[PDB]
C-alpha cells in the first residue's frame, strides 16, 4: 500500500511526508504514478517531521502535490547474471532495447560496502592485454583502474571493442560498459558496431547519457558496476568500461547543487572525492574474482591540477595516450609510448627484462623526436653515421607497435594477432640491438609477432 | 520544528498565569488555541499571507472560550511575529513549566505483562526519591521486553528488562 | 595446535563469569535527522562536547554542537540505516580509543576496532583521543638521532627524536616509500613505529602491510587505516587516534615513531564535514580553523624531560625521558609549494623534505631537492662521525644545482667548475639509493668518507654504483669490528680517521670492483 | 612463509571463536523463553526497585 | 599448513559442539538465576550443538 | 547565578538573571569536571543571555552548568614581580616554581594613549645585519616588522635581533609567544637561563597546541606588561612570536558569533581587532616601547587582507621572500620591498641615503633586465648592461651575512658588521672598485674586506 | 527558525497590555551589545540618521530603522553599555 504524499516539487528534487514511525531509510527507492506511468524516486536527506527529501529517476512534469506514494523497502535493484549480455538497459534496469523483458534470476541493490580489507587478493597479477603498446609501455594490473586519455578520431572506440574480444576470448571473462553522460548517437552506432563484429554477445550494456535526468547520470555508474560485481562474485575477471567519469562527477556537482549543499574547490560539491571513491573502492581484486576498469577521462580546460582530474588521477595505475599524430602516420593502434605511463612499470612488479626493454625503447623514442626536428631544419646529412643508425632503429620500433587486431579485419582484412607477452619483450630486445637490423621497415609493419615480422621480410 | 520559537511564548504565558493564579484556566485556554490550529480550512488561512491583525482578528473570533484581554493578546502578539503554528509546542512546553513548578514528574514503566498492584506502588515509593517530585507512574506493555521493567522517566531510563541483559552481554562477548 | 576447544570455551567462560547482572541507568534521545552523514538529536540533556554517542547497531556518533534544544554529531561509520525516530544513548566518554603495547602488530580501525581477521585488542585501558600538548616547560631540546636507511636524508637532513619532519612532494614521487622505509629501519632501534593511513586505497594498504610482515617489521608496528571509501568522520579523526597510541609511549619514558599518510585528504575529510554545517569558507575553500587541526595534531609529537614523565608515571619509571617522532606527508598540485594547505604544515613542523618530480623522472631517487628541504633542528640530531663527515655537502650541492644551471652553454673560471662540477655529479650519483636497502650508520659513514676525501674523480660515472656493492663487501668481510664499533656508538676520532683511510686505501688499491 | 601461517592460525582460531560466542547468546535467549514464563518475573521485578 | 588446518580445524569444531551447551545454560542462568533448566532442554540445546 | 544554553565549538553562551547580566569583556567561570575554565564574555545577546569565548578546552562542558559571575575583566600579574618568569594567558605561571610576588594587576584590555602623549625620536637603532639597516634603518622607540611567507626566516632573524640588541641594552624586555612552537619557546626559554639575561626578559605564551581563547587574548597580555614598564618610567624591548595567529584565532571564532565573513573569509572586524592592538604598543613621552613583531602572510600572497592591513601600522618593513631563500642567500630579505620610515636625507645622512638608493636603483634595473635574459640569453644585452646584470649579481650576494644564531645550520661562525663598514662596501661595490672578482667571493662574508680575502681561494 | 528580540519580558508587558500604552516615543531601552552596534527598542519617532543620546555624553546614529527595532552604531567606545540603559 501507499504511506506518503508528495509535499514539495522543485525540479528534479521531490519531498514527501511519511507517517512518523515509517520514515524511508536513505537511498530507499520510492515510486508513484506521475499520471499514466510510474515514478522511481531515490531518497537523499531525511529532514525532519516525517518528511525525506528525494531525486527523481525522471521527468518530474506532471507531479502534483498530496499524490500518493508508495515506499518499496529496499534499495534500487537491478538484473545481474548471464540474463544480461548482449542487452541494453537504463539505471533502473528496464530493458531498454526493444528485444523484450530480461530472463534473469536475481536481482542485487545498487549501494553496497567496498570489499573489507582481508578480502583483497595477496597478489599483485599483470592483466596480459594482448595488445603490443599495452603490454610493453603500460600494463594492466588485474583488478587495477586504467585512465584512457585520447580524444575523437584516433580510435577510442575499436580498441575498448579489441580488449572486449581479447578480455572474453583469449581468457574466459566478460565486460560491462557503463555509458555515462555521453552522446546518443554515440552510443546507438557504438551497439552497432559491435554487434556486427560478434563481440556483442560478451558484453553488457548500459546507458545514461546526456539527456537523462541527473538522477539517472549520476547512479547509472553504479548500476554496471553492480553487475560486474556480480560476474566477480561467479569467479571470473570481468572488464569494466565508463564512458566518462569526468561526467560522473558532473551529475554529482548537479545534484548536490540540487540539493543545497555550499560549493567548494572550484564550484565542485563538498563530497566530490568520496563520492569518487565509493565508486573506484569497488573495483579492486577480491580472493574470488577481479574487475579491471577502463575510463575514459575527460581534463576540464586542458588543466591536470582541477579538482576533477586531481582527484580521478589519485585512482588511476595506469594511463594510455591516444595521439592524433601517431594516428596519421599511420600506424594503429594510434598509443602514444612517451606520455603513456603504468606505476606498474618497477622491476619488482614486472621484473627487470620486461622493465629495461620498455625504458630501452622509450629513450630511443624521444632521442628520435629531437633527431626529427634536426633533420626537419638541417636535412638528413648532417647526422653523424651514429645518428643515422639511431633514426634507421627508431623507425622500426615504431613500425613494430602496430598491430592487427581481430576487429580490424573489417578495415584491413588481414587477420587479427594476440601477441602474447614474452613475443613482445622479445621482438623489441631484438630490434633494439641491431639483430633484425638486415631486414626492412615494412616488414615490421603490421605484422604481428617478430617470428612473423621475419617471414613476411622474407617475402618483400 | 517551532520547540525553539516557542520557548519565549510560554515562559511568558506561565509568568503572567502564575501572577494571576490563573494556571489551571490557561492551561485550558492554550489548549484550545491550540486545537483550533488544526483544523483544515485555518490552518489553509495560518499560511497563506494575510495582514497579522487581520489574521488575529479572524483568529479571536473563531475563540470565544478565551479570556477577554490577555489570552487574546497572547494571539494578538504571536500573529503579530507570524508564529501561530506555534501554539501546538506552546501548549507543551506551558503545561511541562508548570509540572517543574509544581514540583510533578510522569514516568513510562514498560512490562511484559501488567504488575502487582503493589509493584506499582513500591516503584513510585522508590521513584520519589531519584525525584523530588511527585509522580504518577502510566503503565504500558511490550511482549518483545520478555521479562523485567523498563522505567523511563524524561530523557532518563532505567533499563531492567532481559532483553537488555541480553543485548548487553552479546556485546560484552 | 592452537585450535583447542577448551581454551575457547574458557575464553567465553571468563566473559560469563565477570558479568554485571546490575542495570544501570542512562541517558537517552532520539534521532530527528539524517543527512549525508552527520545526525541531529533531540534530548540528550547531559551530553557533553565532544562525548560519543551511542547508537543502534554498534555504532558512535561524536557530538560536535549542542544547541540550544538539539545535538550535531557525525556518524562515524555507514550512516545510511539510521532512521528518524532511533533512541541513543549518551555515554559518558569524552572520545576515547584503547591503547597498550598490546596493539603492535595488529590493524586497527580508527576506533580503535581491529580490522585484520586475528580476533580482540590486549590493551592497558584507553585513552582520550583530544588532548593538549606538553606545555613549554614540560619539553626538552630534541637531541638523540633518529635513522633512516638512506644517505640522502640521514646526511642532508637529519632526524632527531622528538622532531617533526614533513615529507612533502608531488605524487607518485617516492613519499610512502620513504615513509615506510624509516619505519623498516627502526625494525631493530628500540623505538615503537605507528603508521596511520587515511583516504588511502584500500590494496595499497593490504600491500603496505604486505611488505612491512615481509621484512620483518610488522610486529614492531600498529597499522591505522580509514580507506577512501570509509566515511569522512572516520579519516578526520584517524590520526587524533593515532596520536593517541604515539603518547602512550612517549609518556612512559619509551620512544616512538608515527607516520600521517596525506594530511592532505584528512585536510580534505575536514573541509567536507565542515561544508555539509554551513561553515563559512575561507581561502581555498578550506574552513577557517584549518591550520589548528593540524596545528593541535602535529604539536603533540614531542620530547618531554624525565621529570614529566615520573610525574605522569606516578614515580614509576624514573630518569628516562620520552619521544614522538612524527612525519607527515603532504602532498602538493603541480609542485606548486605555495598553496594554502602545503603552507600552513611547513608552518607546523620542524623542517621538510621536498622531493621533486624533475629529479625523480630522471632517475634520482631518492629525489631529494637540496635548497628547499631543510631540518630546523640541524646538526644537534645527527651521531657524533655524521656531524663531521656530512660537512656543508647541503649547500654544495645546492651549489652544484645552479652551476649545472649556467654551465648548460658556457661559463667562467673553467677548471674550478671542472672539479666542482665533477665532485656534485659523483656525489649525486652516489646517493642515490635502491628502495627497502637500508644502510647503517657505519656503512653509511665510510661511503661519505669515500666521497670527501678524494677517492674520487678518477672512477667513472658508471662505476660510482659497484664501487659502492664492493666497498660495503669488503669492509664486510675484513674489518668487521670497526664497523662494530662505529655503529655501536656515533664514535668519531682520528684513530677511526686513520682506520677508515687505511680501509679505504687498501681496498682502492687491492680490489677490483 | 612461516610467519603467513602462524597468522593464519590467529585468523582461524578467531573465525571459530566467533561462531561459538553467538550460538551461545542465541542458545541463552530461546532458553530463557522458556523458563521465565513463571512468577520468576515477580522477582526480576522486584530485584531493581530494592537498588533502583 | 593451510590444508593441514582444514584437519585441525574440523577436529576442534565437531567437539566444542558439546560445549555450547554448558555455554548457553552458563549465560541463560546468570542473566536469570531461578531456573534449574535442565527439566525441559532437549528441544532448545540440542539444536544448539547441531549448528557448530 | 547562571546556566550554560549552548556549547558551539569555542563559544559557550550562559544565561543570566534580567539584572545580573555581565558587562562586556567581563570574565566567567565554570567548573568543567575536575577543572576551573574562565570565559570572557563577547556580546550582550537579548534578554539576558551573554555570548562567551573559552579560555580552555570546551570539551567536557554540559549544558546546565552554573557559571559564577567575576565581577571585573581578566587581569594579569604585572610589574618588576613578573620578570624572568613565564605566563599563561590568564597570568597564571605556567613554570614549575612559585607564585608570582605581583603588587599589582591590570585589566589587559585599555586605551591607547592620547594623540597629545606620543612622542617621537630620530634616533638610529644599530643592528649588525648588513641589508636591514642598509635598506631599512630602524629607530629607537618604533616598530619593526618581518613579514614573509613559511620557511623564509623569520624567526632566526628575530633570534638575531634579539642576540644585537637586547643584551647589548639595560631596559627590561618583554616575549610574547603567539600562536608559534612550543619547542622553540622552550628553546628560547633555556636559551636565556644559560646565559643568565633571564632575570631582564618577561615571557608569555600561547603557543598553537592552545585552544582559540587563548591564542586570541595572549597578546594582549604582553603589551599589558610592556605597557606597565613604558608608564614607569622606561624604555622596553616588546618582541611579538607571531601576529598573525592574532587575527587567524578571529577568523577562527567570528563565525560562530554570528558575523558575517568578509573579503577571504575573514572577519569583518579585521582592521579594528588589528587596530585596536597595534596602537596600544607604542612609545610615549614618559617612556618607549621597541618591538620587532613577526607577521606570517599566507599562502605567500602579500595582497591578503591580513598582511596588507599590517603594512600600514609599521615603521619599518622587512619583507622576506622564497625566491630568495632558495637560491641560498639568507636572510631572505627583498631589498626593493622593505622599507623604513627612517630612510631619509635628514635622518640617516646622505651617503647613507645615497648608497640605498643606488643599491635600489640597480637592483631595479637587473630585474627588468630579467625576461630578455630569460628568452634571448645574456649575450644579447648592451655591453654595458652585462656589467649591470654583473654587478647586480654581487650585490645580491653581498647582502647575504652568517648569523650568530645559524651556526647550527651551516657551522660557519657568525659576523656583526658595522654600519659605517656596509655603506662603504657598498660604494666600493657600486663604483666598480671590486669590479674583478668572482660573485663568489661575495657570498656569506662580513666586510668587503673578507670579500677580496676569500677571493684569493676562489 | 528564528526569534528577533521577542524574549519573555518584553511579551509578558504585551499580555497584560497589547495595545502598547503610549511610552514616550522620545526614548527606548537597549536590548543588544556587540562589536559597536546596539539594538534598541522603542524608540518611535527615531529618524534615519539622527543622533541617539546614551549614558554619559556618548551618541549613536540610527542606520536601520527597522519593524520593532532601531540599529544603531556608537560612537567612541562601546564596552560600556549595557542592555536594560
Ligand atoms: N629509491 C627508489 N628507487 C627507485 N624507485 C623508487 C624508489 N623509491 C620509490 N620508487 C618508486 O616510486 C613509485 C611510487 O612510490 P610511492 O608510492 O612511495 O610514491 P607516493 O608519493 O607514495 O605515491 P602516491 O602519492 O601515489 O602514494 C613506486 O612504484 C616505487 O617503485
Ligand atoms: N586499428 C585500426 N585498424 C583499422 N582502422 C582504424 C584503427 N583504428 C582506427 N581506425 C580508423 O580510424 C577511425 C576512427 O574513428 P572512430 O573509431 O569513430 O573514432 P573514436 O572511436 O575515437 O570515436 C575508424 O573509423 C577507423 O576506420
Ligand atoms: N641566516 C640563516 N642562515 C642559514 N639558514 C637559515 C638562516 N635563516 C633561516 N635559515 C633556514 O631557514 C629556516 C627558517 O627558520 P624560521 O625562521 O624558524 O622559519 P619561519 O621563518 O617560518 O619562522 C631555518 O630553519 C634555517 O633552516
Ligand atoms: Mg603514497
Ligand atoms: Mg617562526
Amino acid at each position: 500500500m501507499a504511506t506518503g504524499k508528495i509535499v514539495q516539487v522543485i525540479g528534479a528534487v521531490v519531498d514527501v511526508e511519511f507517517p512518523q514511525d515509517a520514515v524511508p531509510r536513505v537511498y530507499d527507492a520510492l515510486e508513484v504514478q506521475n499520471g499514466n506511468e510510474r515514478l522511481v524516486l531515490e531518497v537523499q536527506q531525511q529532514l525532519g517531521g516525517g518528511i525525506v527529501r528525494t531525486i527523481a529517476m525522471g521527468s518530474s512534469d506532471g507531479l502534483r502535490r498530496g499524490l500518493d506514494v508508495k515506499d518499496l523497502e529496499h534499495p534500487i535493484e537491478v538484473p545481474v547474471g548471464k540474463a544480461t549480455l548482449g542487452r541494453i538497459m537504463n539505471v533502473l534496469g528496464e530493458p531498454v532495447d526493444m528485444k523484450g523483458e530480461i530472463g534473469e534470476e536475481e536481482r542485487w541493490a545498487i549501494h553496497r560496502a567496498a570489499p573489507s580489507y582481508e578480502e583483497l587478493s595477496n597478489s599483485q597479477e599483470l592483466l596480459e592485454t594482448g595488445i603490443k603498446v599495452i603490454d610493453l609501455m603500460a600494463p594492466f594490473a588485474k583488478g587495477g583502474k586504467v585512465g584512457l586519455f585520447g580524444g575523437a578520431g584516433v580510435g577510442k572506440t575499436v580498441n575498448m571493442m579489441e580488449l572486449i574480444r581479447n578480455i572474453a576470448i583469449e581468457h574466459s571473462g566478460y565486460s560491462v560498459f557503463a555509458g555515462v553522460g555521453e552522446r546518443t548517437r554515440e552510443g546507438n552506432d557504438f551497439y552497432h558496431e559491435m554487434t556486427d563484429s560478434n563481440v556483442i554477445d560478451k558484453v553488457s550494456l548500459v546507458y545514461g547519457q546526456m539527456n537523462e535526468p541527473p538522477g539517472n547520470r549520476l547512479r547509472v555508474a553504479l548500476t554496471g558496476l553492480t553487475m560486474a560485481e556480480k560476474f566477480r562474485d561467479e569467479g571470473r575477471d570481468v572488464l569494466l568500461f565508463v564512458d566518462n567519469i569526468y561526467r560522473y562527477t558532473l551529475a554529482g556537482t548537479e545534484v548536490s547543487a540540487l540539493l543545497g549543499r555550499m560549493p567548494s574547490a572550484v564550484g565542485y560539491q563538498p563530497t566530490l572525492a568520496e563520492e569518487m571513491g565509493v565508486l573506484q573502492e569497488r573495483i579492486t581484486s577480491t580472493k574470488t574474482g577481479s574487475i579491471t576498469s577502463v575510463q575514459a577521462v575527460y581534463v576540464p580546460a586542458d588543466d591536470l591540477t582541477d579538482p576533477s582530474p586531481a582527484t580521478t588521477f589519485a585512482h588511476l595505475d595506469a594511463t594510455v595516450v591516444l595521439s592524433r599524430q601517431i594516428a596519421s602516420l599511420g600506424i594503429y593502434p594510434a598509443v602514444d609510448p612517451l606520455d603513456s605511463t603504468s606505476r606498474q612499470l618497477d622491476p619488482l612488479v614486472v621484473g627487470q627484462e620486461h622493465y629495461d626493454t620498455a625504458r630501452g625503447v622509450q629513450s630511443i623514442l624521444q632521442r628520435y623526436q629531437e633527431l626529427k626536428d634536426i633533420i626537419a631544419i638541417l636535412g638528413m646529412d648532417e647526422l653523424s653515421e651514429e645518428d643515422k643508425l639511431v633514426v634507421a632503429r627508431a623507425r622500426k620500433i615504431q613500425r613494430f607497435l602496430s598491430q592487427p587486431f581481430f576487429v580490424a579485419e573489417v578495415f584491413t582484412g588481414s587477420p587479427g594477432k594476440y601477441v602474447s607477452l614474452k613475443d613482445t619483450i622479445r621482438g623489441f630486445k631484438g630490434i633494439m640491438e641491431g639483430e633484425y637490423d638486415h631486414l626492412p621497415e615494412q616488414a615490421f609493419y603490421m605484422v604481428g609477432s617478430i617470428e612473423e615480422a621475419v617471414e613476411k621480410a622474407k617475402k618483400l | 520544528e517551532f520547540i525553539t520559537v516557542a520557548r519565549p511564548y510560554a515562559k511568558a504565558a506561565f509568568d503572567f498565569a502564575v501572577e494571576h493564579q490563573s494556571v489551571e484556566r490557561w492551561q485550558d485556554m492554550l489548549a484550545f488555541a491550540a486545537e483550533v490550529t488544526k483544523n483544515e480550512q485555518m490552518a489553509e488561512l495560518l499560511s497563506g499571507a494575510l495582514a497579522p491583525e487581520t489574521l488575529a482578528e479572524s483568529f479571536i473570533a473563531v475563540a470565544g472560550e478565551q479570556l477577554d484581554e490577555n489570552g487574546q493578546n497572547l494571539i494578538r502578539v504571536m500573529a503579530e511575529n507570524g508564529r501561530l503554528n506555534a501554539l501546538p509546542d506552546v501548549l507543551e512546553q506551558f503545561i511541562h513549566l508548570r509540572a517543574v513548578s509544581e514540583a510533578t514528574a510522569e514516568v513510562d514503566v514498560i512490562s511484559a505483562a501488567a504488575l502487582s498492584e503493589q509493584q506499582l506502588a513500591k516503584i513510585s515509593a522508590a521513584m520519589e526519591k531519584r525525584l523530588s517530585r511527585k509522580v504518577k507512574l502510566n503503565a504500558k506493555i511490550d511482549k518483545s521486553v520478555m521479562a523485567g521493567v523498563i522505567i523511563r522517566a524524561g530523557d532518563m531510563v532505567i533499563d531492567g528488562s532481559v532483553r537488555g541483559r541480553l543485548e548487553r552481554l552479546a556485546d560484552v562477548l | 595446535m592452537q585450535l583447542n576447544s577448551t581454551e575457547i570455551s574458557e575464553l567465553i567462560k571468563q566473559r560469563i563469569a565477570q558479568f554485571n547482572v546490575v542495570s544501570e541507568a542512562h541517558n537517552e534521545g532520539t534521532i530527528v535527522s539524517v543527512s549525508d552523514g552527520v545526525i541531529r538529536i533531540h534530548g540528550l540533556a547531559d551530553c557533553m562536547q565532544g562525548e560519543m554517542i551511542s547508537l543502534p547497531g554498534n555504532r558512535y556518533a561524536i557530538a560536535l554542537n549542542l544547541e540550544r534544544d538539539s545535538v550535531g554529531a557525525v556518524v562515524m561509520g555507514p550512516y545510511a540505516d539510521l532512521a528518524e525516530g532511533m533512541k541513543v544513548k549518551c555515554t559518558g566518554r569524552i572520545l576515547e580509543v584503547p591503547v597498550g603495547r598490546g596493539l603492535l602488530g595488529r590493524v586497527v580501525n580508527t576506533l580503535g576496532a581491529p580490522i585484520d581477521g586475528k580476533g580482540p585488542l590486549d590493551h592497558d585501558g584507553f585513552s582520550a583521543v583530544e588532548a593538549i600538548a606538553p606545555g613549554v616547560i614540560e619539553r626538552q631540546s630534541v637531541d638523540q638521532p633518529v635513522q633512516t636507511g638512506y644517505k640522502a636524508v640521514d646526511s642532508m637532513i637529519p632526524i632527531g627524536r622528538g622532531q617533526r619532519e614533513l615529507i612533502i612532494g608531488d605524487r607518485q614521487t617516492g613519499k610512502t616509500a620513504l615513509a615506510i622505509d624509516a619505519i623498516i629501519n627502526q625494525r631493530d632501534s628500540g623505538i615503537k613505529c605507528i603508521y596511520v593511513a587515511i583516504g588511502q586505497k584500500a590494496s595499497t594498504i593490504s600491500n603496505v602491510v604486505r611488505k612491512l610482515e615481509e621484512h620483518g617489521a610488522l610486529a614492531n608496528t600498529i597499522v591505522v587505516v580509514a580507506t577512501a571509501s570509509e566515511s569522512a568522520a572516520l579519516q578526520y579523526l584517524a590520526p587524533y587516534a593515532g596520536c593517541a597510541m604515539g603518547e602512550y609511549f612517549r609518556d612512559r619514558g619509551e620512544d616512538a615513531l608515527i607516520i600521517y599518510d596525506d594530511l592532505s585528504k584528512q585536510a580534505v575529510a575536514y573541509r567536507q564535514i565542515s561544508l555539509l554545517l554551513r561553515r563559512p569558507p575561507g581561502r581555498e575553500a578550506f574552513p577557517g580553523d584549518v591550520f589548528y587541526l593540524h596545528s593541535r595534531l602535529l604539536e603533540r609529537a614531542a620530547r618531554v624531560n624525565a621529570e614529566y614523565v615520573e610525574a605522569f608515571t606516578k614515580g614509576e619509571v624514573k630518569g628516562k625521558t620520552g619521544s614522538l617522532t612524527a612525519l607527515p606527508i603532504i602532498e602538493t598540485q603541480a609542485g606548486d609549494v605555495s598553496a594554502f594547505v602545503p603552507t600552513n604544515v611547513i608552518s607546523i613542523t620542524d623542517g621538510q623534505i621536498f622531493l621533486e618530480t624533475n629529479l625523480f623522472n630522471a632517475g634520482i631517487r631518492p629525489a631529494v631537492n637540496p635548497g628547499i628541504s631543510v631540518s630546523r633542528v640541524g646538526g644537534a640530531a645527527q651521531t657524533k662521525i655524521m656531524k663531521k663527515l656530512s660537512g656543508g655537502i647541503r649547500t654544495a650541492l645546492a651549489q652544484y644545482r645552479e652551476l649545472a644551471a649556467f654551465s648548460q652553454f658556457a661559463s667562467d673560471l673553467d677548471d674550478a667548475t671542472r672539479k666542482q662540477l665533477d665532485h656534485g655529479q659523483k656525489v649525486t650519483e652516489l646517493l642515490k639509493q635502491k628502495q627497502y636497502a637500508p644502510m647503517s650508520v657505519a656503512q653509511q659513514s665510510l661511503v661519505l668518507f669515500a666521497a670527501e676525501r678524494g677517492y674520487l674523480a678518477d672512477v667513472e660515472l658508471s662505476k660510482i654504483g659497484s664501487f659502492e656493492a664492493a666497498l660495503l663487501a669488503y669492509v664486510d668481510r675484513d674489518h668487521a669490528p670497526l664497523m662494530q664499533e662505529i655503529n655501536q656508538t656515533g664514535g668519531y676520532n682520528d684513530e677511526i680517521e686513520g682506520k677508515l683511510k687505511g680501509i679505504l686505501d687498501s681496498f682502492k688499491a687491492t680490489q677490483s670492483w | 612463509a612461516q610467519a603467513e601461517i602462524e597468522a593464519e592460525r590467529k585468523r582461524a582460531r578467531e573465525e571459530l571463536r566467533k561462531q561459538v560466542a553467538i550460538l551461545a547468546v542465541a542458545g541463552a535467549e530461546k532458553i530463557i523463553e522458556r523458563s521465565v514464563d513463571e512468577a520468576a518475573n515477580s522477582d526480576i521485578v522486584d530485584k531493581l526497585v530494592a537498588e533502583l
